[PDB]
RNA sequence: GAAACUGCGAAUGGCUCAUUAAAUCAGUUAUGGUUCCUUUGGUCGCUCGCUCCUCUCCUACUUGGAUAACUGUGGUAAUUC
RNA sequence: CCUAUCAACUUUCGAUGGUAGUCGCCGUGCCUACCAUGGUGACCACGGGUGACGGGGAAUCAGGGUUCGAUUCCGGAGAGGGAGCCUGAGAAACGGCUACCACAUCCAAGGAAGGCAGCAGGCGCGCAAAUUACCCACUCCCGACCCGGGGAGGUAGUGACG
RNA sequence: CGCUACUACCGAUUGGAUGGUUUAGUGAGGCCCUCGGAUCGGCCCGCCGGGGUCGGCCCACGGCCCUGGCGGAGCGCUGAG
């Protein structure tokens, strides 16, 4: 499905998190919200899974995971 | 759809089979004719590998066959009084392959009397009034004598058979497949076999 | 809506405009089969019966 | 899946005595339905092209069968791929050559004329002896010929001179010890000799002790066994490679001294 | 001779190995437990006269009547409608 | 094939058998009545696991063995998942159908049409794998047919698997 | 006993997720089966056109019969539906 992923930082991109996301299975593409004209990423992104397995089996993890000193935050989109 | 594999069910060390492909047209396995008594129509199906199979969907008459004269008359059957492959069958007048039904003894016994040309007793006070004593008179005026020559032992037949005749209709059993092959067809009960099937039908009853 | 009246006689078929709703109305809850008069739309389909065969609906 | 018959055989897949080539076709003719097996069959297309090499393209092959100067076992073909067995006879009528088939022991089919004489009959051993409906017998041969009406004192396994102008019986061969036969398929294959013995055992599977001309001695399956006449007694000739039986050692003195000494 | 009806192919072909642990499958056997178009070979007048309606049942020098393609009018935002 | 940190198992929704019937292209607990109490296991059943399709075959080993097999051929199985069905001798068929479920598409919002584990190609995936090409002339298949159609199949292109 | 790092274990939160089995309930769809008659003709009773016969050998138009046309009566009664 889609899912949501919310308290990401500036010096967290599409990159950082896809390497972040696989254990829960391999992600189809992952959109992140910039704005360059105040901060880089937003504070939102939007990681799709291929398989709707793949994309709940995420939600439940990540959601009290820490990276890099911030308890990110995940729920269905 | 409706189904008939050995690849399914238990096993004999009480394992459990897994399923070999997935239901196929060959299998389909048809639901039942469920034919029972009442006005006639049969129906012709398709089947698998062409050919034709006959569906009865109530029947009422029968070909029945008096095996000890060699003789197949067409008679009503008008009831179930006894099945041995289940009492409801008998009890919702279904008509499967060994019911017991009663036929007509007017048939056979008005063949009998004609072409033997003596009578074998007295049936009834209404069956004698009219003819019976007609056959007995004979229209041969000339060739009496042949008849009677060629005749010896008649004036009678079996005596399971005059009992039968005194009830006004005759047990018989059904020797075929009715849903199947569309026809109720099947022999007079005589002998060891209708006392056999009187007994049983006295001691469900009661 | 339009009506296509045919005379199978000569083999024609036309279609005809009628919006008004008198003229219409006499035609429905008909069924395939049914006759009835086609006097209400003219002089010129007075004396006619008519015998309703189908159409098509709005979203064909 | 599987949801019918296949209408196609690949090449490298095919029996090995049609003598086809290995993978340069992706694709063997064949044989059509008809009165024999597909194993033990030759289709026309084999024998026409690849044998007697009258066409180089497939296009030419149908061509030839549309003139209808064919025909086989005196009867008119138009099959790209008739299915043609055991002394089945081709009859050319163009050019009034009649050629059979019949194995080499090295068990290549053989091309093998034969006489026009030879040519109006084969011999067709019975498969069964049948007593038809309404009481009328029936003799049925090997390839699938029902012959109404036949001789009234034949049995199993006879042989029976079935004539291709007219149909029918004309005459037949009575079933005895040491009658000739060619014995086919298996290891025993185009093998030509008598009998000796015939060994019953009752259930499948009666085997017949067979020894041919050169006193080699071996049993086979009454199955594997055709009958082809009466003893020392042909009707037609025996093929090339001895049809009988030869070592690898003699097979290849032959080889070399009959090349390079032709022409 | 476009078309259309009719008949046949469309189950074959090609692809992939997920599924399934005596299941699949291999080799050896069976169907006397059964179905099979086609091809190949036989089987093609008749009711054996309803003790000839079939000499009157006298349509045999041959019966009955409807759909396509077609022609015309059309509907549908959109359909191999 | 592996497993006892799986030792008892199979029928109340038949488990095995007798008898009789329904049903099926046809055998048969296939299904059902009635009637029996069977059937199977330390010679590993039963249960669980499995990147577990099977064979012909492949690689290495003195010999003995060990390892491999989706993959040019043969058999079986499936065509997004399930269930049902029509046609036909043969199909429970996705370049047939119908429903639902998961996916996707058009919409004027009423509706409507769909299934590349076919050939190319794209996306995703990854350490990993090619032309959106040309042709029915070959090789064969199908048809009413020599004549037509074929991503069957041939042909080139890509190609330091080797 | 101490720095540092990895791993299995136990763990509040009757944490979360996904898949397969499960009682019971509800149950699409098709198939089978009991019905139904939306619908259409056919064979019979009016007028005619032809033929024919029992108005009429003027046996001819026509009535009447047959069949075609067309409507109506019972829509009677068979088939399809």
């Amino acid at each position: 499905a889609t899912i949501r992923v919310t308290n990401l930082s500036e010096d967290t991109r599409e990159t950082d998190l896809q390497e972040l996301f696989r254990p829960f299975g391999s992600i189809s593409r992952i959109y992140l919200a910039k704005d360059k004209t105040t901060g880089q990423s937003k504070g939102f992104a939007f990681i799709s899974f291929h398989r709707r397995e793949d994309a709940a089996r995420a939600i439940a993890g990540v959601s009290g995971f820490g990276y890099d000193h911030l308890i990110l935050n995940v729920e269905w989109a | 759809g409706i189904s008939r594999d050995n690849w399914h069910k238990r096993r004999k060390t009480g394992g459990k089979r897994k399923p070999y492909h997935k239901k196929r047209k060959y299998e389909l396995g048809r639901p039942a004719a469920n034919t029972k008594i009442g006005p006639r129509r049969i129906h012709t199906v398709g089947v698998r590998g062409g050919n034709k199979k006959y569906r009865a969907l109530r029947l009422d008459v029968g070909n029945f066959s008096w095996g000890s004269e060699c003789c197949t008359r067409k008679t009503r059957i008008i009831d179930v009084v006894y099945n041995a492959s289940n009492n409801e069958l008998v009890r919702t007048k279904t008509l499967v392959k060994n019911c017991i039904v009663l036929i007509d003894s007017t048939p056979y016994r008005q063949w009998y009397e004609s072409h033997y040309a003596l009578p074998l007793g007295r049936k009834k006070g209404a069956k004698l009034t009219p003819e019976e004593e007609e056959i007995l008179n004979k229209k041969r005026s000339k060739k009496i004598q042949k008849k009677y020559d060629e005749r010896k032992k008649n004036a009678k037949i079996s005596s399971l058979l005059e009992e039968q005749f005194q009830q006004g209709k005759l047990l018989a059993c059904i020797a075929s497949r009715p849903g199947q092959c569309g026809r109720a067809d099947g022999y007079v009960l005589e002998g060891k076999e209708l006392e056999f099937y009187l007994r049983k039908i006295k001691a469900r009853k009661g | 809506m339009k009506l296509n009246i045919s005379f199978p006689a000569t083999g024609c078929q036309k279609l005809i405009e009628v919006d008004d709703e008198r003229k219409l109305r006499t035609f429905y809850e008909k069924r395939m089969a049914t006759e009835v008069a086609a006097d209400a739309l003219g002089e010129e389909w007075k004396g006619y019966v008519v015998r309703i065969s189908g159409g098509n609906d709005k979203q064909g | 899946m599987a949801r019918g018959p296949k209408k196609h055989l690949k090449r490298v897949a095919a029996p090995k005595h049609w003598m086809l080539d290995k993978l340069t076709s992706v694709f063997a003719p064949r044989p059509s339905t008809g009165p024999h097996k597909l194993r033990e069959c030759l289709p026309l297309i084999i024998f026409l092209r690849n044998k007697l090499k009258y066409a180089l393209t497939g296009d030419e092959v149908k061509k030839i069968c549309m003139q209808r100067f064919i025909k086989i076992d005196g009867k008119v073909r138009a099959d790209i791929t008739y299915p043609a067995g055991f002394m089945d006879v081709i009859s050319i009528d163009k050019t009034g050559e009649n050629f059979r088939l019949i194995y080499d022991t090295k068990g290549r089919f053989a091309v093998h004329r034969i006489t026009p004489e030879e040519a109006k009959y084969k011999l067709c051993k019975v498969r069964k002896i049948f007593v038809g409906t309404k009481g009328i017998p029936h003799l049925v041969t090997h390839d699938a010929r029902t012959i109404r009406y036949p001789d009234p004192l034949i049995k199993m396994n006879d042989t029976i001179q079935i004539d291709l102008e007219t149909g029918k019986i004309t005459d037949f061969i009575k079933f005895d010890t040491g009658n000739l036969c060619m014995v086919t398929g298996g290891a025993n294959l185009g093998r030509i000799g008598v009998i000796t013995n015939r060994e019953r055992h009752p259930g499948s599977f009666d085997v017949v002790h067979v020894k041919d001309a050169n006193g080699n001695s071996f049993a086979t399956r009454l199955s594997n066994i055709f009958v082809i006449g009466k003893g020392n007694k042909p009707w037609i000739s025996l093929p090339r490679g001895k049809g009988i039986r030869l070592t690898i050692a003699e097979e290849r003195d032959k080889r070399l001294a009959a090349k390079q000494s032709s022409g």
